[PDB]
């Protein structure tokens, strides 16, 4: 059984020394990073804390943003383990109608 | 979203956290509500059952129409967070959770960096940086500045 | 429902202007850390009134 | 299995006779306070009562306070076990709006 601290799927040693997603046929491998097969892919090196169960503290596991297992609404650049995802809302208004309360 | 309707400089005329008439089911990054193209919705009402209006007194209503200075402040945004679910793949909503508890987290443990290279737009982007003094938030990969401006912008 | 005033004291208050406002206590959760998933959650059961 | 009367953690002979926490790879480590090696590193020794989940009875285990396995606001020099994480929440009235009901 391979060590996982943080619990949240991607091995300890992978998280530290980096690693990749990579669809092969049709099913996502949890591959380490390599150097000569994956760089010529264009897959992204991925490195995140292994004690953290979501290294950006934002409540999606470094798992679920890599491999896609999130709520797709997510933004393409926050689905990278080190880069927060967390809503930013605030309100305008557009006008303001009062009536004067008179008899 | 508990928003203020504030007179003149700082004079709060009421604070209104929304009611069910001005709750947003889902708000996705980049999105409004309601969608651009429809029409504003309607603040009303002080009662957590939306009865009562935002009422507002003579010397308030005198300095409004004068000065015409009525400011909307957003104190604080309430909303909950969708978790994946391994089991059979949906996305939920647990209302248990709330992004309160999250966002503080995220911005005591990120560097956070504005751009507006994009159309001079401000866009904030927090990227996970270690803290020297926190024995847990060292175990997070080093971050170069190059690196966080090639993932997040 | 309005935060009523009636008129001796309304009268004593635009004579002497002395409004304070005393702060008796505080109610509010305490957010605690999840050992399985790493988030923090706040219990609406436990409040620092305990603490 | 080490003795850990308060459940908390941290081992109770490391609780009394000193401790501290360390980085290795990136990994952290739950160290019994060494005096050639730590003290060089710069590292804190920490004391604590064994049977005591929390020594300043605040709701953060010592284990908790000292990894930094905790809620992030609470502040740095309140992370020693010894030293109480409490809020202290007075409200102050910016300023009084009277409006006299009158037809
Ligand atoms: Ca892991
Ligand atoms: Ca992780
Ligand atoms: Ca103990
Ligand atoms: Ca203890």
């Amino acid at each position: 059984t391979v060590p996982d601290r943080d619990n949240d799927g991607i091995p300890d040693s992978l998280e530290v020394e980096g690693y990749t997603v990579d669809v092969k046929n049709k099913r996502t491998f949890l591959s380490p990073w390599i150097s000569n097969i994956h760089e010529k892919k264009g897959l992204t090196k991925y490195k995140s804390s292994p004690e953290k169960w979501s290294t950006a503290s934002d409540p999606y596991s470094d798992f679920e943003k890599v491999t896609g297992r999130i709520d797709k609404n997510v933004s393409p650049e926050a689905r990278h383990p080190l880069v927060a995802a967390y809503p930013i809302v605030h309100v305008d208004m557009e006008n303001i109608i009062l009536s004067k309360n008179e008899d | 979203p508990t928003t203020s309707l504030v007179l003149g400089k700082n004079q709060t005329l009421a604070t209104i956290k929304a009611k069910e008439n001005q709750l947003s089911q889902i708000l996705a990054p980049n999105n409004y509500y309601p969608s651009k193209n429809l029409a504003p919705i309607a603040l009303n009402a002080q009662d957590d059952f939306s009865s009562t209006p935002i009422t507002m007194n003579y010397n308030q209503f005198l300095e409004l129409e004068k000065t015409k200075q009525l400011r909307l402040d957003t104190d604080q945004v309430y909303g909950n967070i969708a978790t994946y679910n391994f089991e059979n793949g949906r996305v939920r909503v647990d209302t248990g959770s709330n992004w309160s508890e999250v966002l503080p987290q995220i911005q005591e443990t990120t560097a956070r960096i504005i751009f507006n290279g994009k159309d001079l737009n401000l866009v904030e982007r927090r990227i996970a940086a270690v803290n020297p003094s926190d024995p847990l938030e060292t175990t997070k990969p080093d971050m170069t500045l190059k690196e966080a401006l090639k993932i997040a912008f």
